[PDB]
Formats: structure tokens, sequence, C-alpha cells
């Protein structure tokens, strides 16, 4: 069996200009993780960047599926 | 923007687990 947060979601980060960028993760995932692969994908760092689901930030440190991140789920991302 | 292949790609590389097929 694979367990839950290890099976594919895929979530939509929205930026300042209304681009929507889909990445591929795992529940399971931290944000901190999840950050480097959106870096590669978007062309920049992980500590240029800041995320929010509806109002409020991430902390790295805490998984995506803990702050309710799912399959669809839109995040809106910030450049510093 | 990434297949899962490709996602899988820049997951080994970060050391991080791989999606499952």
């Amino acid at each position: 069996l694979v367990p839950r947060g290890s099976h594919m979601i895929e979530v939509v980060v929205n930026d300042r200009l209304g681009k929507k960028v889909r990445v591929k993760c795992l529940g399971e995932d931290s944000v901190g993780d999840f950050k480097k692969v959106l870096s590669l994908q978007i062309g920049t760092q992980p500590n240029k960047i800041v995320l929010q689901k509806g109002g409020s930030v991430l902390k790295d440190h805490i998984s995506l599926e803990d702050y309710e991140v799912h399959d669809q789920t839109n995040l809106e991302l910030y450049y510093l | 923007s990434l297949s899962i292949e490709e996602t899988n790609e820049l997951r080994a590389s970060l050391g991080l687990k791989l999606i499952p097929p």
C-alpha cells in the first residue's frame, strides 16, 4: 500500500501577475521541500519567496497536508 | 508545467522521496 500523504497531488501556485504554475508533489512534503521544487520550475531560490494559503503564510517546517494543501489547492506566491 | 517523470528527476536530485507511478 501507498499510505496517506504519499500519493501525487498537484498544487496550483498563483503569482502577482495571475500566472498559474502547477507543482506535482506529496502531501507529506514540507513547505520547505515544496519550495525547492517550485523554485526549480519557476527560476528562483526558496529564500526569495513566500507562500500563502487563503491569507496565511506557510511555514517551511510544516507539511503540506498539515496545512490542508490537497490536489488542486491554490497557493499565493510572493517574492521578497 | 512538468510530468511526474520530470518532477521525479528533480525530486531524486534533491534527495526527496519519489512520487509513485
